[PDB]
């Protein structure tokens, strides 16, 4: 019943900014920790980061540290991810992921969303 | 592994968990036991509720755990209720299963607590009489 | 950053064949890896947590092994739907990365 | 060598199955909502992982309690309503025959009788349209209900379109709810949620049919008490809803006659224009088609290969022989027959149209004494429902033959609020607890 | 002699032994002060016996008394109240009688342990407040 | 012996307007009336 | 300028004696900052 649906596809300019959302079902929002991820056209995934739903913290990659923000709503059990200053290596699968998260400890992604597509280009 | 802190289950999120893991979520539970022929029902349920929260709250005050929601005791556990030494109780069950377990043994259990408690008052009070 | 490898990069197999992918961390993971499963255009899919624990709902030939640094994904009979490309992760310490991937298709 | 003591532990998520009074909640109509709590724009539900917990549809006080509830509503919004003991005199009728078809021959009668008027010492001959089921012969007649008890006429103002009515616990209680789908109503259910209130469920009031309902999310769910025991009702969800239009089509004159001080009786006046059959259409194919699914899912009970027959209602009252229902303020009574006519055997744009009558002495609930007066609807009446289920029963079924014979049934409603509430039950919670621990205080 | 241990004498047992003996039952009185016309009286009897309980337990927690049955106070004893030195009260009497003494004593007694009380409370804060 | 504590310093916003005591009283009256006139008789013989 | 007498609404009559009268609630329950620690 554990479901996570992503807001629609995204089409940018670079050096613009995309929030993609994910809205949380089946489950306790403030329950899991939740990741997100970013899969190329043909490559692996790479992890941005996660946040915690119930007090607000996040943790980013380093290298994205400062470009994109990661916040949540608990009144409508969403999360939302701000990529800013688009660029076309930004293009991608954006995916949100709940977290098992046993003993409050990154533990696997069992449930993912649908997927986002951004596609960034001139 | 990482992680980034403490999450929150809900008002009886952790009801699946073990007793050690939903031992740290008492007072969330806590909070919720409080809040012309329809306005005598819902009264009689307020009363009811209130009652049986204030029953509660007399059944903690008169063993000393007035006040508290972790509350060790004096009595010793007689292993005539339960053999499971502690590595299968608080890492491997849950309060449900455990409830299952000891709702046979509840009542001596609060009447040894009672007077336990007294005999401490009484200790206290010769002691402070000193 | 962690480096995971994966081998191999590429595999041919036919339904009933075990396969074995290995992925090998850099530095040390105690258990702290998890085996994913995507296919084409979809989401992946947890297999393995805790580098050995089977995800529930997930059919028993899947298995996994390893400590520390090299870990193995065993499938003991190929299937049909088991054509796809995997993935291992480790959450030990961030960034938490995914492995090049690993495409088994049939033969 | 242990060294273990007691540990009081205070706020254990533990409960036990209890009984308690919930109370309503709601976001001028008999389902009085001015005496509901208003419903949380953002109700919280709190999905309890690991928590497999046993439900039982057929135990369920909360049926009990709603039944309770629904009919308290009805009584109280009947009270400050006109009594109609002046209505209990004799009655010169005859037959309403202007512009009538074959099958309305005698349905409808012209009733002249003398009432009292505002004034004490003053009679007034007035007139008014009964309807044949309305009225028994003593030319002279009197009202059906003057031999048991005189009649509350509901007042116009008042409306009996259902409204969504949420149930919820009080302090110390919770209500789980059952999120398995395929859950046949008793037994363990593994996923479990929390819910301070149920969702929104309309009291809507039915015979044979259950509308306006929910829907099963996977398939055509069967649920019965006892399925091997045929005096046990079968309850059937559908997971596709059938259509089911019921139209009224007279163009009713609805006058008012002073009968005292302050006290009004709306009299049928004379309809305008055609006089014809009130009736409901259901879709032919989509009929078919969910009798299929129903026939596919009775025979994972009754047999693969066994015969599945659907026919008539067995007899009885009016209320539970026909699919009684009410079609804004009007209350109908429709001939199922040719929905149940049917057999199975293992293995366009047309309509089933159900001949329906119309009566105003009404007797909701399986009451004898207490009686109410629909006042008549002014204009052609139109509604459109969905059916969501059905309530069977089955035909003997003793060993001698392979057919299996299923039949409308109903009368009780408290097998349509079970319908809706079947996957909740309500617990109290259980805070304290006592445990072994290493501590000494 | 010899014995063989304590005996329960009921919910009001001890009304008639000494005051000593008296206080070896406080718990037993405790438990039992909490438990369409005929729905009105008994709920307003219902609210009635919750609200003395509660006034009872606001009136020992606004005196440091809380969660306890026996509780020694730093309100000195008053000779103006009562000159029985010790031997004629524990020993000797009931609390009924005792009661029939002091109950022209009563509320001046109970407004010193309150303002006692956040005496204490407001000291208590200063001390840590270092 | 009605009691009245007379607030120093205190300075308290007032609205005879949307004041609910008003609203409260009327309803008692209101229903004091009606209940008075309950177990009285009703002349609905008088409308000749 | 002209005025009439008015009325009908008894809610005006309560109001001219209730004119200085106004309820509250108590909010016993506060929160300040102190140099303790507990
Ligand atoms: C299942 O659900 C469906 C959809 O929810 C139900 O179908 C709807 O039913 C409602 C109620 O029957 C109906 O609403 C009526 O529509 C009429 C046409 O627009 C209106 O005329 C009517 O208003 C009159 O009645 C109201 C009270 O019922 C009054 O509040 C209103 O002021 C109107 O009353 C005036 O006019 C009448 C007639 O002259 C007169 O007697 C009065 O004194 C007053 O002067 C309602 O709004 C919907 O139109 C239906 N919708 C559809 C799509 O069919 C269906 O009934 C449900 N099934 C069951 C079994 O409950
Ligand atoms: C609901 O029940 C499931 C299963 O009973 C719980 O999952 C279990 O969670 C515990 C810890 O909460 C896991 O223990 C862990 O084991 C690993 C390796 O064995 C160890 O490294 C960890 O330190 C920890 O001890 C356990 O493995 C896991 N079970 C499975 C099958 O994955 C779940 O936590 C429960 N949910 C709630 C909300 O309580
Ligand atoms: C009801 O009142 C009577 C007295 O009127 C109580 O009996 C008295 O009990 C006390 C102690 O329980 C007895 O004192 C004992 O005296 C002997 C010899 O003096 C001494 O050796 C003991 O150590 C003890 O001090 C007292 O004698 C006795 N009185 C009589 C007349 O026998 C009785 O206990 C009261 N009942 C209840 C339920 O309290
Ligand atoms: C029911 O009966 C009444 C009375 O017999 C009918 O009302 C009469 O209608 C005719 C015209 O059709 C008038 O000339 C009379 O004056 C009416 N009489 C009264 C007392 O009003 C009425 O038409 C009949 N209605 C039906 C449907 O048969
Ligand atoms: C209304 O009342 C009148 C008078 O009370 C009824 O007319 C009487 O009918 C009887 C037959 O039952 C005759 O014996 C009387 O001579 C009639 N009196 C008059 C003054 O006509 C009349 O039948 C009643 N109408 C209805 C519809 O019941
Ligand atoms: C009859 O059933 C249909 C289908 O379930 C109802 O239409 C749905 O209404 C809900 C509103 O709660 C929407 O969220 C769905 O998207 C609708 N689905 C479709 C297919 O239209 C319809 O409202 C029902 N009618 C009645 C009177 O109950
Ligand atoms: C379902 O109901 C039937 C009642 O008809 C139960 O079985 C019957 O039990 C009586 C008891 O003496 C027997 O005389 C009948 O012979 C039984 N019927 C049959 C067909 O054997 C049956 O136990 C009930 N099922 C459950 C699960 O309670
Ligand atoms: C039920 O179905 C019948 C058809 O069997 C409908 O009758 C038709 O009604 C329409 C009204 O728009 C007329 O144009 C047709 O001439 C009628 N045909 C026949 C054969 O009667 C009836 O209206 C339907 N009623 C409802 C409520 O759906
Ligand atoms: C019940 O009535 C609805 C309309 O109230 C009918 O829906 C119409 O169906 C026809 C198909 O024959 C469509 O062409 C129309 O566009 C529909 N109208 C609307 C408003 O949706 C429905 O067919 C009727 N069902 C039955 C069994 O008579
Ligand atoms: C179910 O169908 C049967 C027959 O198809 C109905 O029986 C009819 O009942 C009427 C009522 O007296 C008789 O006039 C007919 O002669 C009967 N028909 C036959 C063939 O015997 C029965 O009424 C239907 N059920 C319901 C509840 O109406
Ligand atoms: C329900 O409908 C059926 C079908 O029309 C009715 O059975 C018919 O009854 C009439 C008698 O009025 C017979 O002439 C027909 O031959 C019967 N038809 C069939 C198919 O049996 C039945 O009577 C109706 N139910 C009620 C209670 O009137
Ligand atoms: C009314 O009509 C029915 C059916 O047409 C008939 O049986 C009855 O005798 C009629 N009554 C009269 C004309 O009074
Ligand atoms: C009322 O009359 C009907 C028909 O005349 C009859 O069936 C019924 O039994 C009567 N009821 C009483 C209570 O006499
Ligand atoms: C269906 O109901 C029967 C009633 O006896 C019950 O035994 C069974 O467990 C239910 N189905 C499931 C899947 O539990
Ligand atoms: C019903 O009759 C009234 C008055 O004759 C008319 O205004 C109205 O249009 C009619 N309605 C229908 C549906 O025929
Ligand atoms: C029932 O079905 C039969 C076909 O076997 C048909 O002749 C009969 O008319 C049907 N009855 C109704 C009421 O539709």
């Amino acid at each position: 019943q554990k479901v996570l649906v992503q807001s629609g596809a995204e089409v940018k300019k670079p050096g613009a900014s995309v929030k993609v959302s994910c809205r949380a079902f089946g489950y306790t929002f403030t329950g899991n920790a939740l990741h997100w991820v970013r899969q190329a056209p043909g490559q692996g995934l790479e992890w941005l980061g996660w946040i915690n739903p119930h007090s607000g913290d996040t943790f980013t990659s380093q290298k994205f540290q400062g470009r994109v923000y990661m916040t949540r709503d608990k009144s409508i059990n969403t999360a939302f991810l701000d990529v800013t200053r688009l660029t076309s290596d930004d293009t991608g699968i954006y995916y949100c992921a709940r977290d098992k998260y046993y003993g409050n400890e990154a533990v696997g992604m069992d449930v993912w969303g649908q997927g986002t597509s951004v596609t960034v280009s001139s | 592994a990482v992680g980034i802190g403490a999450v929150f289950l809900g008002f009886l999120g952790a009801a699946g968990s073990t007793m050690g893991a939903a031992s740290m979520t008492l007072t969330v539970q806590a909070r919720n036991l409080l809040s012309t022929v329809w306005g005598i029902k819902q009264l009689q349920a307020r009363v009811l509720a209130v009652e049986r929260y204030l029953r509660d709250q007399q059944l903690l005050g008169i063993w000393g755990c007035s006040g508290k929601l972790i509350c060790c005791t004096n009595v010793p556990w007689n292993s005539s209720w339960s053999n499971r030494n502690l590595s299968e109780i608080w890492d491997n069950m849950t309060w449900l299963q455990w409830d299952k377990e000891i709702s046979n043994y509840t009542q001596i259990i609060y009447g040894l607590l009672e007077e336990s408690q007294n005999q401490q008052e009484k200790n206290e009070q010769d002691l402070l009489a000193l | 950053d962690i480096q995971l490898t994966q081998s191999p990069s590429f595999l041919s197999a036919s339904v009933g064949d075990k396969v074995t992918i290995t992925c090998r961390a850099s530095q040390g993971v105690r258990n702290e890896l998890a085996w994913y499963q995507q296919k084409p255009g979809k989401a992946p899919n947890l297999l393995i947590y805790y580098a050995s624990t089977l995800q529930s709902g997930v059919p028993s030939r899947f298995s996994a092994t390893g400590s520390g640094t090299h870990f193995t994904l065993t499938v003991s009979s190929l299937q049909p739907e088991d054509f796809a490309t995997y993935f291992c992760q480790h959450m030990s310490s961030y960034p938490l990365t995914f492995g090049g991937g690993t495409k088994v298709e049939i033969k | 060598a242990e060294n273990l003591w007691v540990t009081v532990y205070y706020g254990v998520p533990v409960w036990k199955d209890a009984e308690t009074t919930l109370f309503c909640a709601s976001d001028h109509n008999v389902w009085a909502t001015h005496a509901c709590v208003p419903t949380d724009p953002n109700p919280q539900e709190i999905h309890l992982e690991n928590v497999t917990e046993e439900f039982n549809m057929w135990k369920n006080n909360m049926v009990e309690q709603m039944h309770t509830d629904i009919i308290s509503l009805w009584d109280q919004s009947l009270k400050p309503c006109v009594k109609l003991t002046p209505l209990c005199v004799t009655l010169q009728c005859t037959n309403v025959t202007n512009n009538i078809t074959d099958d309305m021959r005698g349905e409808l009668k012209n009733c002249s009788f003398n009432m009292t008027t505002e004034l004490r010492d003053k009679k007034q001959k007035v007139y008014s349209l009964f309807y044949r089921l309305d009225v028994v012969q003593i030319k002279e007649y009197r009202l059906i209900n003057c031999n048991t008890s005189a009649c509350t006429q509901a007042c116009p103002k008042v409306s009996f379109e259902p409204i969504p009515i949420h149930y919820c616990a009080p302090a110390g209680f919770a209500i789980l709810k059952c999120k398995d789908k395929k859950f046949n109503g008793t037994g363990p259910c593994p996923s479990v949620s929390t819910v301070q209130c149920t969702h929104g469920i309309k009291p809507v009031v039915s015979t044979q049919l259950l509308l306006n309902g929910s829907l099963a999310e996977e398939e055509v769910m069967i649920r019965s008490e006892n399925i091997t025991n045929n005096a046990k009702n079968i309850l059937v969800q559908f997971n596709t809803p059938v259509q089911i239009n019921c139209t009224r089509p007279n163009n009713n004159t609805r006058k008012s006659i002073r009968i005292g001080p302050g006290q009004a009786f709306y009299a049928t006046g004379d309809i305008i224009g055609d006089i014809r059959q009130a009736h409901c259409n259901v879709s032919k194919a989509t009929w078919n088609e969910t009798l299929g699914k129903v026939v596919k899912q009775l025979r994972k009970h009754f047999g693969n290969n066994t015969i599945i027959r659907f026919a008539n209602s067995s007899g009885g009252d009016l209320e539970v022989t026909t699919h009684s229902f009410n079609c804004g303020g009007e209350f109908f009574y429709c001939n199922t027959s040719g929905l149940f006519n049917s057999t199975w055997i293992s293995n366009s744009n047309d309509s089933i149209t159900l001949p329906c009558r119309i009566k105003q002495i009404i007797n909701m609930w399986q009451r004898i004494g207490q009686c109410m007066y629909a006042p008549p609807i002014q204009g052609v009446i139109r509604c459109v429902s969905n059916i969501t289920g059905l309530i069977l029963t089955r035909d003997g079924g003793s060993t001698n033959s392979t057919t299996e014979t299923f039949r409308p049934g109903g009368g009780d409603m408290r097998d349509n609020w079970r319908s809706e509430l079947y996957k909740y039950k309500v617990v109290k919670i259980e805070p304290l607890g006592v445990a072994p621990t290493r501590c000494k205080r």
